[PDB]
RNA sequence: AGAGUUAAAUUAUAACUAAGCUGUAAAAAGCCCUAGUUAAAAUAAAAUAACCCACGAAAGUGACUCUAAUAAUCCUGACACACGAUAGCUAGGACCCAAACUGGGAUUAGAUACCCCACUAUGCCUAGCCCUAAACCCAAAUAGUUACAUAACAAAACUA
């Protein structure tokens, strides 16, 4: 409100395609976590009920990180197998 | 008589030291269509993909140039006691036994 | 990089106080989560609306506007064939990863070890 | 380097639409609320040229929520605005609701030309506490 | 240097500016302060518009005053700065150069944590 | 613990503009001293950083700055001493927003509830009380060891 307007969260559509530029802006906000925050902040969420969220999120992030790594590590051996029908 | 420790101290696998970015010589002992299984002699063979240049030149018995990345592929993962082995080593293909 | 698990979990040794309380133990499972089927939206809605406006202005004589109508059916055929194609499309996978069957075999081939 | 989005308020940038500076192009406020949508098209001078609501467009208590209604309001809004002769519009969406995209499309399809989207959706830095969550 | 004074001042002409700075350092030298240096950072358009003394300002001049002062004092100078009619925002920070540089030796790599769960032959 | 400060948002209150605005699964009631825009103090609460894991004895503590400042050459120890989330009580201020209660509106066989709408004690400050929690990491303190060893499950087993 004290900041200069139109500098923030602004995309300018190129070659007149609107839908593309909107997708772009959406990708911005969702990349920064603002959509999850708006949606979060429609109602309240109590501090306890918040650390639960945090911890469940962070556990899940750890799991998915690890499992991802493991998958991409074992990726090589997806290759068609040499020894078949030994 | 040679003591084992002596055999160890003077071996090439020792002399090489750390595995990263080493320039190694290797041999192709098995082929599946795009994939060439290369024993450079270390413990485990590595795998490669036949390059676009001179495809038919790389055959079983052919000798090859390798840039050795890792002597073997291993890591420990979430809730694991022992780390996990691929039973291969990581290497890159440079040229074929440039002579 | 993977979030540090050091000091996080409530344990006998740990001098700190807990960070993560896992609901299910933190271990890589052997299998992988099955694919998530995506839901649909209302198909064609645009042409529907345009053709509505047309009949509103034209007092509902279908002969007055052929254009909105033919474009409407264009959308209907694009929609139906999009459904047929998304039915045969199961070779889609992740488009650059492998279908969860492959991941699961592959993961049973280099399982994760809790025991021993 | 073509179409860097945020054109500076300094004069180093010459790009004109209808021979106007980006500062002079009309602002269309879109407000997308879960039960509603409203567009108001205003001059760079802040003199309102157009107003359309999902209700003002003759929808009713629930149905006025939908994206249908949004594009509907958008069209007639751009009609009233086009009447006063605005070619180009820089748009701002306020709130996050059903008729965001629909209304923006509604301005285009309604024959009004769009340059920019910027999102001003109020994001508390932890000011006023929200109302309680619901089932409880 | 011990303390640092970030002066954002109402943008004026040169004489008025000079006046303001002068009387500022006078006030400081009166509360017992030793002034090291004066660094003019220019007249900038503020990042955002600041409302003080019933005037809402767009631009401002920027100044940096390094000085030594006794602990008891800082409040006094803050008060006399807040009172002032042409200060568009004051502040006083412990001068950055008292804070030490303790060498990042680098990243100490964190290994995966083991012996979380018991060894159990389950399933 | 003090003292000073405010970026986002919100609200008074004006200027325009349109008649609606709000609200749900769907509605109704409610408000049009309403709504969108443009201005704007106070009060309250502190996005991102945090995928960090620090500080405190615990409760607790994550907007900014400065002042004061974190017991013990360090073993255990009470019915003694000093603290102790929320809510609550006493007196005085504060009041954006939230909100037990209550009154409307739906839902329902009923609906003293879940959903909707207002509005209050109350959350906020200063001073004084009250001394309770799933105050739980349900895992006492201080030195150790990984020897011996699987009731079950959970955070593996044990000495002194
Ligand atoms: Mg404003
Ligand atoms: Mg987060
Ligand atoms: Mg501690
Ligand atoms: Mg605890
Ligand atoms: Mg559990
Ligand atoms: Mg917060
Ligand atoms: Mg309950
Ligand atoms: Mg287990
Ligand atoms: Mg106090
Ligand atoms: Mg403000
Ligand atoms: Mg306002
Ligand atoms: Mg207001
Ligand atoms: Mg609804
Ligand atoms: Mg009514
Ligand atoms: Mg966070
Ligand atoms: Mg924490
Ligand atoms: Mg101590
Ligand atoms: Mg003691
Ligand atoms: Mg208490
Ligand atoms: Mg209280
Ligand atoms: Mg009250
Ligand atoms: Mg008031
Ligand atoms: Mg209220
Ligand atoms: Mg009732
Ligand atoms: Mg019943
Ligand atoms: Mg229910
Ligand atoms: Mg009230
Ligand atoms: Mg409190
Ligand atoms: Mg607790
Ligand atoms: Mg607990
Ligand atoms: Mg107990
Ligand atoms: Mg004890
Ligand atoms: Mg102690
Ligand atoms: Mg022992
Ligand atoms: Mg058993």
């Amino acid at each position: 409100a004290n900041h200069l307007k139109f500098i923030a969260r602004t995309v300018m559509v190129q070659e007149g395609n609107v839908e593309g530029a909107y997708r772009t802006l959406n990708r911005i906000l969702t990349m920064d976590g603002l959509i999850e925050d708006i949606k979060r902040r429609r109602y309240y969420e109590k501090p306890c009920r918040r650390r639960q969220r945090e911890s469940y999120e962070t556990c899940r992030r750890i799991y998915n990180m690890e499992m991802a790594r493991k998958i991409n590590f074992l990726m090589r051996k997806n290759r068609a197998d040499p020894w078949q029908g030994c | 008589v040679e003591s084992f420790a002596s055999m160890l101290r003077h071996s090439p696998l020792t002399q090489m030291g750390p595995a990263k970015n080493k320039l190694v010589i290797g041999q192709i002992f098995h082929i599946v269509e795009d994939d060439l299984y290369i024993d450079f002699g270390g413990k485990f063979h590595c795998v490669c993909k036949r390059p676009e240049v001179d495809g038919e030149k790389y055959q079983k018995g052919t000798r090859v140039r390798l840039r050795l990345l890792d002597l073997e592929l291993t890591s420990r993962f979430l809730g694991a006691t022992t780390d996990t082995t691929i039973l291969e080593a990581d290497a890159v293909l440079l040229g074929l036994q440039e002579s | 990089a993977t979030p540090s698990l050091r000091g996080r979990l409530a344990r006998l040794g740990n001098p700190r106080r807990p960070i993560l309380k896992p609901n299910k133990p933190l271990i890589l499972a052997n299998h992988v989560g099955e694919r998530r089927r995506e839901k649909g939206e209302a198909t064609c809605i645009t042409e529907m609306s345009v053709m509505m406006a047309c009949w509103k202005q034209n007092e509902f004589r279908d002969e007055a506007c052929r254009k909105e109508i033919q474009d409407f059916f264009d959308c209907a055929s694009r929609a139906e064939a999009a459904r047929k194609m998304r039915s045969i499309q199961e070779n889609l996978g992740e488009l650059g990863s492998l279908p969860p069957k492959k991941l699961n075999k592959l993961l049973h081939r280099f399982p994760n070890k809790p025991h021993v | 380097s073509f179409s860097i989005y945020p054109p500076i308020p300094g004069q180093e940038n010459s790009l004109r639409w209808a021979g106007k500076k980006f500062e002079e192009i009309p602002i269309a406020h879109i407000k997308a609320s879960y039960n509603n949508t409203q567009i108001q098209v205003v001059s760079a001078a802040h003199q309102p040229l157009a107003h359309a609501s999902c209700g003002t467009e003759g929808f009713r208590n629930a149905k006025k929520g939908t994206g249908i209604a949004a594009q509907t309001a958008g069209i007639a809004a751009a009609a009233k605005a086009t009447g006063k002769g605005v070619t180009h519009v820089r748009v701002v969406v306020k709130g996050l609701g059903p008729g965001r995209l629909s209304a923006i499309k509604g301005l285009t399809m309604g024959g009004l030309e769009v340059i920019s989207i910027t999102d001003n959706t109020p994001i508390p830095h932890n000011g006023c506490r929200p109302r309680k969550a619901r089932r409880l | 240097p011990r303390y640092e004074l970030a002066l954002i001042l109402k943008a004026m002409q040169r004489p008025e500016t000079a006046a303001a700075l002068k009387r500022t350092l006078e006030a400081l030298m009166d509360r017992g302060a030793v002034v090291r240096n004066l660094e003019n950072l220019g007249e900038r358009m503020l990042p955002y518009k600041i409302s003080a003394h019933n005037q809402r300002h767009s631009r401002g001049g920027y100044f940096l005053v390094d000085f030594y002062a006794p602990a008891t004092t800082v409040e006094s100078m803050m008060e006399h700065l807040s009172r002032d009619i042409d200060v568009i925002r004051p502040n006083i920070v412990k001068h950055p150069l008292t804070q030490e540089v303790k060498e990042c030796e680098g990243i100490v790599p964190v290994p995966l944590e083991e012996k979380l769960y018991s060894t159990k032959k389950r399933k």
